RNA sequence: CAAGACGGACCAGAGCGAAAGCAUUUGCCAAGAAUGUUUUCAUUAAUCAAGAACGAAAGUCGGAGGUUCGAAGACGAUCAGAUACCGUCGUAGUUCCGACCAUAAACGAUGCCGACCGGCGAUGCGGCGGCGUUAUUCCCAUGACCCGCCGGGCAGCUUCCGGGAAACCAAAGUCUUUGGGUUCCGGGGGGAGUAUGGUUGCAAAGCUGAAACUUAAAGGAAUUGACGGAAGGGCACCACCAGGAGUGGAGCCUGCGGCUUAAUUUGACUCAACACGGGAAACCUCACCCGGCCCGGACACGGACAGGAUUGACAGAUUGAUAGCUCUUUCUCGAUUCCGUGGGUGGUGGUGCAUGGCCGUUCUUAGUUGGUGGAGCGAUUUGUCUGGUUAAUCCCGAUAACGAACGAGACUCUGGCAUGCUAACUAGUUACGCGACCGGUCGGCGUAACUUCUUAGAGGGACAAGUGGCGUUCAGCCACCCGAGAUUGAGCAAUAACAGGUCUGUGAUGCCCUUAGAUGUCCGGGGCUGCACGCGCGCUACACUGACUGGCUCAGCGUGUCCUACGCCGGCAGGCGCGGGUAACCCGUUGAACCCCAUUCGUGAUGGGGAUCGGGGAUUGCAAUUAUUCCCCAUGAACGAGGAAUUCCCAGUAAGUGCGGGUCAUAAGCUUGCGUUGAUUAAGUCCCUGCCCUUUGUACACCGCGUCGCU
RNA sequence: AAAGUUGCUGCAGUUAAAAAGCUCGUAGUUGGAUCU
């Protein structure tokens, strides 16, 4: 049918790897910029690379891609990463404990901590 | 590519005996002609130029020239 | 290195004004002068006291590092499925021990190559013509005249036979004239004849594996068990006195070795042919009753008119009707009998219908 | 009811026994391991020639009883050859008592005793300690449970301890860093556990046990896959379905066989020969036949030769031939030579199985191979896949692999698109004017523009691009908008191969054969085409959707120094004159055919269709006899859609229709291309055939050729 | 001699040739610590 080979989508995977800011989801852009940096060959070649990079680039908005590694991934992923919230989640009001580990605890001369609950294994 | 890189060249060579037939298929190289290599390349190379590496923005500067 | 995606480094590249700088253009070339390894050295003849020199620069006979140089040039001439790399480039010393192997290696290697090249090499019919020969020179057939008849899957030959001077009570009485029907082995194109040949429960256990001669002498047996049942029921066919492999021996129809004409090349009169029609049904009603068989090949060939009488011939291919495809095969051979029937004029010819349903 | 049998299900990698073996309740008799022991002896032990007890099944003597099953034996089926095979009966035996036999794959194919070296938790027995649960909450011990621990067992799982040729083994380890104790036993394969001897047994047979001779291997692990007919998957109009055109049914042409011939050169013989050898041959071709001519035998040696080696020759004879080819005729010619010895040339003369090159085929496929890294001693393996994906080992993603290269793809030519660009007096249009005819037509004439039509160069354009579904939501697959095109047709074509064709294409060619009444050259004629018959392409038809005639009206490759225009004579074929064109300039606006309208013929072997045959005419050629072709009357025959079988094809396609080129002095029924008219069906499969591809096994085992004869 | 293919040094015995069917047992062979 119509799949592209080694060479061609070889080619748009390293223009993907280097070169992701100039270019974007629109067709032609990426077309004649493809132009301006490689030195291509024939016109067939150039629009099958140019066409990989619009499909390539719209698999990028459904999240990472297996196959390229830069370290940019747009500038919400670099937001979702560093996501604080306001409260620790380790920091619990209350925890309940084994009387095994309370004993462990005793034992290591930290049997004075308050907010631990001592629950039965029923 | 086979008509302008490789120069296939056929010779018989004549021993006691008989004929040796000789095979030379030469592939021209690349870096057009200074004398050597034809100009345009093979049809599916293609090189990336790796892009100058420009200045990130820090402070919105107005320089006047 | 080699990757056709490449990568440029053309915007690193800082300063070029002269690039053809004459420091990487060096002209090198040492094929036609004198530098180049790849040339014979012109050899002395053999020293007798068995070293050249004298004091500490003695070089001896052997004299290890020559005698490897040695050894790699008689490598260049080994056979040619070897591979031996670029030894005269590079300094190869080699030694007998290896040496001596690598040649054992090429000449097993170039010995079983010839092995399998001649084993490669080593791999009417003669057989049949002798067999013709043997039964001539037996005294049942006194002499073979010609060939009579030429088919796609067997040759049909007039000839005279002999009189045997065996006096038994058991002989079979051989005729004056006989056709011997020889089918081709060595034709490939037998290859339907087991859509009628399996079908027959008296012979698909032994042609499940049967080879083509033995296919064809399978095929010579049935004929001639049909043609034997045939002249039991007392229809109008060669009897077959003698079968040799895939040779049937059987009565000639006809006179001073001249074929019987068959239907279709025969010019017979409206009441001849109306007769000619009625011996056709009253033989395919006798071979479906009494012979228990469908001839399955019934057509204008197939019969001949002799002494105002039809006679039937070429009844390897006919099968019971017992077969899955015997009843077809049946309204087939009557609807083609009606059809050469009609052609003739013969206005009493019934339908093909009609016909089967009265066979 | 009786007779003997056997204790299933409970039955487990559980238990016991020295092994063989050992499952119905209860009782009796002695035994026995493990455990527990601040019990008793105190070295009493381990292994063991001789010797001894036990030793499955089968077998052997005596007795008993005999259900069932059953060697032997008796039936019946089954066939080219069954005597193995299957179903029915049935003796010894299988059952118990008392004596022999003492052999098994009697196996863990692994002697016994002792120590050490990783871990884990299940199970049996005994013992120890307990959160706790149950005997209808048991009144306290106690059995059935759970959580551990110890000893001794039958096993298991895991490991890069270690070992091994490896498979594998926690013992097969603690082994060239070689010694805990002790018994048996092996020394290449057969002969052969055979003969002989001894001994046991009633016997069958057991134990012990060679030699002569013969053989260079036999044997053990592991690796790749030839090969599977073993299986599924997969692809193909050189396969199928649905179909179209047919072929095979006639006539003719051509090719190949056979039959003749002086010769009917020659090769090629399923696809991968048979309108192929540019192979449509009057001579040539031409190798073949029937006869002639010449040396066009270089060069070296010797002889002849100047007082001539010779060449050529008029006239007559011969001769097809002004063939001195030979004789007569005697004229020429100045070493240009001749005769043998040598060896050179010329071969379309032999070997494509001695070769090169070229071409064809496997295959127009779907593979091929390194580098570095991992595993293994090594052969080798991963990379080169579980799966999905595609025309593609084309791709995605898993992943001890990562990256590559060749092939496919990319590429190149051609086709569809550009009212944007380039610029045309060797292309075209429009306008104006000039006319000509009745505001319309002019391919009918000239200058203003102009590039839409025509040319041919650059650049652009199309990418699964956008949308909706499908998707392991990746790779990609169906449908739709817009677009000229959501996409044609070819060229090139990998690794490994083939005894495929070609010496007959070469002044390619090795060994050669011949070389002067030549297998060399040339000439004359014949033959390659000869015909009872067979096999393959191809062309005409079988009529009405047709044929005849008249009128009408549109191309494209693409040749041409021969292509031809125009005028004249002829009915045609042709002939004469004057021109142009070495070429978008001329033929030509290439007034092509099928097709479009009208007339006549109306189912009739008919005027369909023109095979065969006579006569005449013209051209090309030295030469048309074997009709070279072309033209005109006449003759009008098989053939009324074709058996078995079979070919080719998916969209400007198949079919129908003609034009150009190649061959060509003379010429296309062939072929290479080109337009014109223009469809049906399907868009799916392994049903035939062929080719794949993956998995598993994987480097001819055995039972069923003889009788006699004399020296 | 190579032959570690006669093995005391110094071979082998699951699958390549090979551990007796098993147990007792005499001769043989080897035998816990412990006395300056």
């Amino acid at each position: 049918g119509r799949v592209r080979t080694k060479t061609v989508k070889k080619a748009a995977r390293v223009i993907i790897e280097k070169y992701y800011t100039r270019l974007g989801n629109d067709f032609h852009t990426n077309k004649r910029v493809c132009e301006e940096i490689a030195i291509i060959p024939s016109k067939k070649l150039r629009n099958k690379i140019a066409g990989y990079v619009t499909h390539l680039m719209k698999r990028i908005q459904r999240g990472p891609v297996r196959g390229i590694s830069i370290k940019l991934q747009e500038e919400e992923r670099e937001r979702r990463d560093n996501y604080v919230p306001e409260v620790s989640a380790l920091d619990q009001e209350i925890i309940e404990v084994d009387p095994d580990t309370k004993e462990m605890l005793k034992l290591l001369d930290f049997g004075s901590l308050s907010n631990l609950q001592v629950t039965q294994p029923t | 590519p086979v008509n302008y890189y490789v120069d296939t060249a056929v010779r018989h060579v004549l021993l006691r005996q008989g004929v040796l037939g000789i095979k030379v298929k030469i592939m021209l190289p690349w870096d057009p002609t200074g004398k050597i290599g034809p100009k345009k390349p093979l049809p599916d190379h293609v090189s990336i130029v790796e892009p100058k590496d420009e200045i990130l923005p820090t402070t919105p500067i107005s320089e006047q020239k | 290195g080699d990757s056709k995606v490449s990568i440029s480094f053309e915007n690193y590249r800082k300063v070029h004004p002269y690039e053809d700088s004459d420091s990487s253009e060096d002209e090198v070339d040492w094929q036609d002068t004198r530098d180049d390894p790849y040339r014979p050295a012109k050899p002395v003849p053999t020293p007798k006291k068995g070293f050249i020199g004298k004091g500490k620069d003695i070089t001896t006979k052997h004299d290890e590092v020559v005698c490897g140089r040695k050894n790699t040039a008689r490598m260049e001439n080994f056979a040619p499925e070897f591979q031996v790399g670029d030894g005269i480039g590079m300094d190869l010393k080699l030694s007998n021990h290896v040496f001596n192997a690598l040649k054992q290696h090429a000449y097993s290697e170039e010995r079983r190559s010839a092995r399998l090249h001649e084993k490669k090499e080593h791999s009417v019919d003669p057989k049949t013509r002798l067999l013709m020969y043997k039964m001539v020179n037996s005294g049942m057939l006194e002499t073979i005249t010609g060939c009579i008849s030429t088919g796609k899957e067997s040759v049909v030959f007039h000839a005279y036979g002999g009189s045997m001077e065996d006096e038994k009570e058991d002989s079979k009485v051989i005729p004056t004239e006989c056709a011997i029907k020889v089918f081709k082995t060595t034709l490939n194109e037998f290859k339907n004849r087991d859509k009628y040949i399996k079908d027959d429960f008296r012979f698909k256990d032994r042609f499940s594996k049967l080879n083509p001669r033995k296919i064809i002498r399978m095929w010579a047996e049935k004929e001639m068990h049909n043609l034997a049942r045939m002249q039991r029921a007392g229809i109008p066919c060669p009897t077959v006195v003698l079968l040799k492999k895939h040779i049937l021996v059987m009565s000639f129809i006809g006179h001073d070795q001249v074929p019987a004409p068959k239907l279709k090349e025969v010019k017979l009169n409206s009441e001849e042919m109306k007769e000619a029609y009625y011996q056709t049904l009253h033989l395919m009603r006798q071979l479906y009753h009494e012979c228990t068989l469908v001839h399955a090949d019934l057509s204008e060939y197939n019969m001949l008119w002799h002494a105002g009488k039809v006679w039937l011939i070429d009844v390897s291919q006919s099968v019971e009707p017992t077969h899955p495809h015997g009843l077809e095969f049946l309204f087939r051979d009557c609807r083609n009998v009606s059809q050469f029937f009609q052609k003739g004029g013969v206005k009493e010819a019934l339908s093909e219908r009609e016909l089967f349903n009265a066979v």
